[PDB]
């Protein structure tokens, strides 16, 4: 009474699939499945070298089934839900299926680092992930592209896709290696592409001081949207890699147009508007250097004629020849409070320009 | 033999 892998596989292979498909399994089938592997990985010569390849082939055949069931929907929404159902089941089988092969994994040589699970998590990456990866993102982004426009959706669809890019990376050195190059990369491109044809239009439609209330409000809405769809669990600077994309796409890409209005806001004393510009050009590298320069030159030329009317009139009354500059300085020492809250960079130019009136 | 217990051990912690 003997037995080989050829005689016993046809009794095992059902139990593999029942576990791969997350189908219910009986207690006796668990023990039969250990007891078959105990028998093949011993009495069979190339037995362990056959459960190894048979199990590659059968895992791969299931993951090809799952890909067809996901790609069965044409609704870019029910297709996201279908991918996560099959994966969440899958990921949850990676903790179960590698157990009846405890002797295989020894005969071929605990916890996560097993050969079977590594075979399961890989084959999902070799196959269904690698093939659907670009569709997975060209669908999830449309649900946020739509979220930016009114369409309320199930925000767990793009979250579930996110935390599925986190769990499939088996790299211990870079855990976010297939999230930082796939999910994060598409969310930056779509956010970028979105504000190249939606934000240049708010500048054609409405004015500039209107666009500043817009770029502002869109850095606030793209941030609380990133603190949902992006990674916050383990620190990665992804949400902040988005705001750099956004600043560049909202504020940096229109700095000259914003800084052109600087000079007149000073003259007309528009402090609520200079504070808004400040809020925007302060997220830009060296963005307020022209701003500083517009308050440094205006202070000068103002205190360059609002002082010439003295040598032709008040020259012997320093009690008046010094007070105009007690008020002049006050015109600018109070613009900075109301507008820049006495930021130390604008005091340096408030002073760099007032030394020239001396 | 004792593999019945390693199977019985795996059935419990998994289910
Ligand atoms: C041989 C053996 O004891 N295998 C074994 C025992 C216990 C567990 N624990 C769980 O599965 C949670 C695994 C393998």
């Amino acid at each position: 009474g003997s037995l080989q892998f050829e005689d016993k596989w046809d009794f095992m292979r059902p139990i593999v699939l029942k576990l791969l498909r997350q189908e219910s399994v009986t207690k006796q089938q668990w023990f039969d499945l250990f007891s078959d592997v105990h028998a093949v990985c011993l009495w069979d010569d190339k037995g362990p070298a056959k459960i190894h390849q048979a199990l590659k082939e059968d895992i791969l055949e299931f993951i090809k089934q799952a890909q067809a069931r996901v790609l069965s929907h044409q609704d870019d929404t029910a297709l996201l839900k279908a991918y996560i159902v099959e994966w969440r089941k899958f990921f949850t089988q990676c903790d179960i299926l590698p157990k009846p092969f405890c002797q295989l994994e020894i005969t071929l040589m605990n916890v996560e680092d097993s050969i079977v699970r590594k075979l399961m998590l890989d084959t999902w990456n070799e196959s269904i992930f690698s093939n659907i990866k670009n569709r997975l993102q060209d669908s999830a982004m449309k649900l946020v592209h739509a979220e930016r426009l009114g369409e309320a959706f199930d925000s767990q669809l793009v979250i579930g896709v996110r935390e599925s890019y986190v769990n499939l990376c088996s790299n211990p050195e870079d855990k976010l290696q297939i999230y930082r190059d796939n999910f994060e990369k598409a969310y930056l491109d779509s956010t970028e592409r979105f504000y190249r044809t939606q934000a240049p239009s708010y500048l054609q439609q409405n004015g500039v001081q209107n666009y500043m209330k817009y770029a502002d409000a869109k850095l606030k809405e793209e941030e609380k949207r990133a603190l949902r769809y992006l990674e916050t669990r383990r620190e990665c600077n992804s949400v902040e890699a988005l705001m750099e994309c956004c600043v560049n796409a909202l504020v940096t890409s229109f700095k000259e147009t914003i800084l052109a209005e600087c000079q007149g806001m000073i003259k007309r004393n528009e402090t609520e508007k200079l504070h808004l510009m400040f809020s925007l050009m302060d997220k830009v590298p060296n963005g307020i250097e022209p701003m500083l320069k517009d308050l440094e030159e205006h202070i000068i030329s103002a205190g360059l004629a609002d002082m010439v009317a003295a040598a032709e009139t008040i020259t012997t009354d320093s009690e008046k020849y010094r007070e105009q500059l007690d008020t002049l300085f006050n015109r600018f020492s109070k613009l900075v409070k109301e507008a820049f809250q006495d930021d130390p960079r604008f005091l340096t130019a408030r002073d760099k320009a007032y030394k020239a009136v001396v | 033999p004792a593999w019945y217990d390693c199977a019985d051990a795996a059935w419990i912690c998994t289910f």
